[PDB]
């Protein structure tokens, strides 16, 4: 493979894959903060061009981190097709782009190629993607899963209803929760970030997430964000069972970080099996983020964006209902602006439907950062013409806990009714007995939580 | 006029306007398989319909005849047969084929060896025409190869209404280290002469699996060739005395 | 619980779980065989009665075989969701029929209650079933799988291109599959019953097959229904993968019986992740049918619908690709004639549908049972519209090799095209760019395999 | 015209057509209590042979009765259009039986080739088509007859309301019209089979029927399956006419066995025309089913398939709205069990189809043949593929007068949402005004006789 290439006259020349991943990238805080980001518009280019030129076989046999020394890099190398990959590992990069985005290259064409592809080859594709190619190319990559309702079918956007409270009180969360169903918020998971993590705490959550499922017969699944472990212990002692979370970076030692085994996602895989109130195969969520892993000191000297593309390897080893970025979460060390936020949530989305999980996106900004509300409806309609699979749902979204902002119970509805989407089929019939939706569009009786009373 | 069990009915070539007739000739005579006979709509041809059903009354006649008593005795075999009494009763009650009746075994101990290293039984199992026809083409070979640069022969003999279990006992009553049975497969729709071959490397009837068995089928004319087949058992017989396995429990 | 009933006056006294069950099947020559079956018309109806008012967990804490002695009850054991058992554990068989058959009872409904059922439960309702029922409950319960075509779908319907040999002649294969294709066979599997049972063989088998659909481009997968051993070695070795079967019973020693573990099972799950050409997620093909395990003497008392429904939750552990019982391939002593064989083909079915599994039917018969071809024709029809999801396919049925018929290549065209029902959707887009259907219905050029050449 | 042909080296002479017809059928106690039937499966294939190789002048020139000794046998003859016999008058069995199955022949080539045909021809074409064959050949062939309702459009199925008492009571005839309406029977007749044949008795049945068709308007008709002279005599004395029945036999000795001369039938034709509240123009209703003719001593040593066409021959002259067979109503000793009942079902009504009469079928059994209600599950539903026009509808299908078994009114509902099909157009609509029935399944509300109150 060659790591070198002349543009302009000049000849520039890099150290090994790794340079060449990171370089290859957008302009973002992120990499410049680990020291790997490219000195100039020349230089980014030159390393574009330089990954683009190499093949799918440069990159899969030159992982961020050893195998031997990684359990995330294993288990992304183990569950490679061997069949799918030697058919493509001569692939350049450049090609493999120019396959994707094809219009002759059928969903199941590319069904079969991804399983050749580790997350080091999709993080490549998108460095050499523009965001129309990430938005596109993501588009014509669906990937549909079903736990109480069908998330990713085109034409249909779901959401979470996200109702945190400073205190983790039942009357706060409910009243949010009230909020979003008048929106036809909550078909992707009613999710609560638990402020204390605490059996006892989780299962009153869960009690008064369920209370109102059942009151109404709602198609849907509740959910609290707290440490895998302790959502294992209260479902195992009874607590009402729907998704189970973790937060997952793509490194072992980010894992560690986060105090997370891989057994442990074994075992939430398994209490679901045979504890959670699923219909369909798909119950387990996952969140990423650009930024995670440089956070924990656990980049190993690679970029942001080639690290958050094994998350989505870890990911699909899972099989989960939903996997959502948290794309402006942390701050702006990571990513400083709309642009580096926008950009970042255009890659993870491409990168996370390449890796075949069913991927949906927390956009999203904080206030120590050069963005604002503006920034999140950009970003959500983009995402949403890219057929992400779902947003967040919070009232205005002003998160009075987790001290940012996401998108409001008005955006899915505003996003809906502007491209003509609908929800998950079992959450949209529901919301039409309801009252609260007709053919897509919120009925005059909708947005006022007082219906449900 | 056209008779249906004729070589002409059976290479007969039914489609209407093929694109390639001449490749439709290919492929009838490269199979037994009824291929190439047309269609009326989404339904089989007449005459398609009408040769399956007249092989369909030939197969349902070759179920319920039986080998002679006086073909046994031109071949010296020792006339032996197990709990049934009938062919009525040998299609419905597998578990009594599967063992000796009690006159049985007084005259196995007696007229024959014991313990043989390969010992050859032979039954009709469910047709007798995969037996009469085949009989003179594997037998004498087959007795012939395990004696020469063999080892102890067993003494044959035939058990009418048996099953393959049954060979199980028989390991035990003259205590072979390998028992060979040759038994008649289920008739087909198109002929009855298929053999097959049923082999054990000592058989218990109390721990032998299925598994443990190696077989040897679709021995007849248009399948494996009696003379070669024979020489395939005679090879078999001699890695299960090698390898003291048989079945899955062996290699290569 | 009751094992006691009153008939016309009548007490009819019966020992154990396990005798109810048997005795409540409709007659068979196989229960008769197996010394379980009622003595009268009266007993099987009292039978009957008391097994409608046994509750699910009367027959979940009753299986035919202990937990501690038989790994399959302790597989299907461990994989009931718990939490939709309690929901079901006081209702009597006679409240599960109804709720099965209820047009209120949806196919989400199902998809959860299902998982609290064990395969005993899922016999106990099958045998209280008339045929219509047996007809309409499965038709209620679609199971839709993915590999390279997607089967199950309501509205379609698929078929296996079954070209097997008496000497493996590959000439003599390869002209059996041009002959299915140009009748539209062949969307389930292409796959093969071999003679011999080494590696080389299988290869050679299963290069003939991959070269026609890779000469044709054809959206389907091949398969050699050899040793699932033979299998795994084939493909490790390099041989083109496809689907990876194996036959399996309803019990321990059943299985060893066939000299198969369940380790097996889990080691062809890896080697189809790791080698084999599959687009969708599913690529395992299991055969079942009633008589095997009496056959092996490993039923230990229990009757063959029983210890059928015992495969199928075997094999939903496993999520295979396909399923299919071959309902009359043993012989007239386990089922004796066209009434038996065909109420045997909705049992079987029903049970396959209500365990989740894809399942199908070999609608087949013996030269030695009471039976002809007009059965078979019969029972493929029932079967299609209970929504079987694919059924044999054979030049005119007659297998040449296996001594017995199936269905024909004819007999897939005419189910379709009289009931409106198309083919995987994948493979009918080739059929119709291969100009052998339109609309679902053969061309006028369809029919003849000359037109691959 | 070759009365011979050699099968497997022997030689299988035959008398004459009528033997070859007779000897070509399907074994059946009928057939054999004749001394027809053939001897062996061999004699029966060869008899299958010569018949196919006879063209249809050998059959039409030669009837089973004489023309000068039997007005059935004139009435075919007579009604024959000669010029489209003369076009197929050369036409082989073989050929007749390819031509009718094949998708290039149309529903319009078909309406005036049956016109060639004698009913003896129809027969010989039943003969040598398998069980597929006579489904998927008459699914091809639809009548479409209306009286207050539209029958036998594809995709419509209906039955006929047939509420019998051992009295005539007329509180036990309403309770079970009421009970069929609320699972939509009804649309075919209502018809009642009287206990008494006198004038009297009728009336006061034929009000009671009508009293509840006036009273919530239902589109339909009403009937009592008296002798014809009879339900003259009630109508022209005012009683409400709706169909007029009667049951037929296939030759002259047998009408006469019934009291039936061909001048009833004329004048049954005209008082329809004067009397009856019929919208449409077909209002007469003929009922058949192999073995009258034999049981009669009338059927001169002909089969009872030939015999059975030999009706639909006669009815067609007629152009009546509804003709069934009753295919198990005799007993035993002319179809002994389930796979003879199933047979004959779908041969009559392929016979009848391709007389072009609005052929039905009385899926019924009695309880001193081997049979059970399993058989009429099975065989109204491989019926209802081959696009029945209707069937029967009783409370479980239990005759308490006629001592047999029919199908039940939830057999009609489970065929129509089974394979999708809706009753008469304007019976559904009424059904629909009732709240009985919405997009062709049965309401919440419906099976429930007391909405009518
Ligand atoms: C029906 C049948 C079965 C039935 C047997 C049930 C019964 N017969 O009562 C069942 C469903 C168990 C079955 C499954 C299998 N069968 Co099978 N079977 C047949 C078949 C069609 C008929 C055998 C026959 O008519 N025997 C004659 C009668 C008189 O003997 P029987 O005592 O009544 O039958 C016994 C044996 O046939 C034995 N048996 C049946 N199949 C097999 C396979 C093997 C390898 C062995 C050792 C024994 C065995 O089980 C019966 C009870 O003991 C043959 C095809 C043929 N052309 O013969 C294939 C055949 C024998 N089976 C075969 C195969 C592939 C299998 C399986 C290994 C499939 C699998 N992958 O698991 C299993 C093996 C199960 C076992 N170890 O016993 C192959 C053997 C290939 C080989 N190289 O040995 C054959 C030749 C067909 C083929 N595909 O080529 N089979
Ligand atoms: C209490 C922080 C919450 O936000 C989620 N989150 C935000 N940013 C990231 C990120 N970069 N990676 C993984 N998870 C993230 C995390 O899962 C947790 O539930
Ligand atoms: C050579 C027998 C073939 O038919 C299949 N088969 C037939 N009957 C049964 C049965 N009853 N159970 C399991 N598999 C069966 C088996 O999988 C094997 O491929
Ligand atoms: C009181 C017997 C009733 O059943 C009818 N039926 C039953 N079997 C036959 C048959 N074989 N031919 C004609 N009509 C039949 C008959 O019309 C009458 O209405
Ligand atoms: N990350
Ligand atoms: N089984
Ligand atoms: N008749």
């Amino acid at each position: 493979m060659k790591l070198k290439t002349t543009l302009f006259g000049n000849v520039y020349q890099f150290k090994d894959v790794k340079e060449v991943l990171a370089k290859a990238n957008e302009l973002r805080s992120g990499d410049v903060l680990a020291g790997v980001a490219a000195a100039s518009s020349q230089e980014r280019v030159a390393a574009k061009q330089v990954l683009s030129e190499m093949t799918v076989a440069d990159i899969r046999n030159n992982p961020v981190i050893a195998y031997e020394d990684d359990c995330v890099t294993r288990l992304i190398q183990d569950d490679v097709n061997e069949t799918a990959y030697n058919q493509i590992k001569n692939w350049s990069i450049s090609e493999l782009r120019e396959y994707v985005l094809s219009d002759e290259t059928s969903v199941d064409d590319i069904a079969f190629t991804r399983k050749g592809l580790t997350s080091e080859v999709v993080a490549a594709v998108a460095k050499i993607c523009s965001n129309a190619d990430l938005i596109y190319g993501a588009k014509k990559m669906p990937v549909i899963k079903k736990a109480n309702t069908t998330i990713g079918i085109p034409g249909t956007f779901s959401a979470r209803l996200q109702p945190n409270d400073t205190r983790d009180d039942v009357q706060s969360i409910a009243a949010q929760i009230y909020e979003g169903l008048s929106f036809g918020v909550g078909d992707a998971v009613i999710g609560v970030n638990p402020v204390t993590d605490d059996v006892e705490n989780l299962s009153r959550v869960l009690d008064t997430i369920y209370g109102v499922i059942d009151k109404f017969n709602i198609p849907t699944q509740g959910c609290v964000l707290a440490h895998v472990t302790t959502q294992i212990e209260a479902i195992r002692r009874g607590a009402p069972g729907g998704l189970i979370f973790q937060s997952i970076c793509g490194s072992e030692k980010g894992l560690k970080e986060f105090g997370v085994e891989l057994a442990m996602l074994d075992e939430a895989r398994a209490v679901g099996a045979e504890f959670n109130r699923i219909a369909g195969e798909n119950c387990l969520y996952f969140e990423t983020g650009q930024g995670s892993a440089l956070s924990a000191g656990a980049n190993f000297g690679a970029d942001q964006v080639t690290m958050e593309a094994r998350n989505y390897g870890l990911a699909r080893h899972y099989d989960p209902f939903i996997v959502n970025t948290v794309v402006g979460f942390i701050g702006p060390e990571y990513l400083y602006n709309d642009r580096q936020i926008i950009r970042a949530g255009l890659e993870d989305h491409f990168m996370g439907k390449l890796s075949g999980i069913s991927m949906g996106c927390d956009c999203c900004y904080t206030n120590h950062a050069d963005a604002d509300q503006n920034l999140n409806e950009n970003l959500m309609i983009l995402l949403a013409t890219a057929g992400c699979n779902y947003i967040m749902g919070m009232p205005l979204g002003d998160d009075i806990m987790l001290n940012y902002q996401t998108t409001a119970f008005h955006d899915t509805a505003t996003v809906r009714q502007l491209l003509n989407l609908r929800p998950s089929p079992e959450f949209e019939r529901w919301l039409e007995s309801m009252g609260i939706m007709a053919n897509g569009r919120l009925t005059k009786r909708a947005g006022d939580p007082s219906l449900f009373f | 006029a056209l008779d249906l069990g004729s070589a002409e009915a059976k290479a007969w070539i039914g489609v209407e306007n093929p694109h390639r007739a001449d490749v439709l000739t290919e492929l009838r005579r490269s199979t037994v398989a009824r291929v190439c006979t047309g269609r009326a709509g989404p339904r089989p041809r007449t005459q398609a319909l009408l040769r399956f059903l007249a092989d369909h009354s030939r197969s349902k006649d070759t179920v319920l005849k039986e080998v002679p008593e006086e073909w046994v005795k031109a071949q010296g075999l020792l006339e032996v047969r197990s709990e049934i009494s009938d062919k009525n009763l040998y299609l419905t009650r597998p578990d009594m084929g599967r063992r000796l009746c009690a006159e049985a075994v007084e005259a196995l101990k007696a007229q024959c060896v014991a313990n043989p290293d390969v010992q050859v039984v032979i039954s009709d199992g469910l047709s007798t025409d995969a037996i009469t026809v085949n009989y003179e083409e594997i037998l004498p070979p087959l007795m012939a190869g395990l004696k020469q640069a063999g080892l102890k022969v067993g003494t044959p003999f035939f058990v009418r209404y048996g099953r393959v279990k049954i060979e199980d006992q028989i390991g035990e009553i003259l205590g072979a280290k390998v028992v060979i049975l040759l038994v008649g497969e289920r008739p087909g729709l198109g002929q009855s002469e298929s053999l097959s071959c049923y082999a054990v490397y000592s058989p218990r009837m109390a721990t032998t699996v299925e598994a443990d068995r190696t077989c040897i089928s679709n021995i007849h004319q248009g399948g494996t060739p009696p003379v070669e087949a024979a020489a395939v058992i005679v090879d078999l017989a001699k890695r299960m005395l090698e390898q003291k396995a048989s079945g899955i429990n062996m290699t290569r």
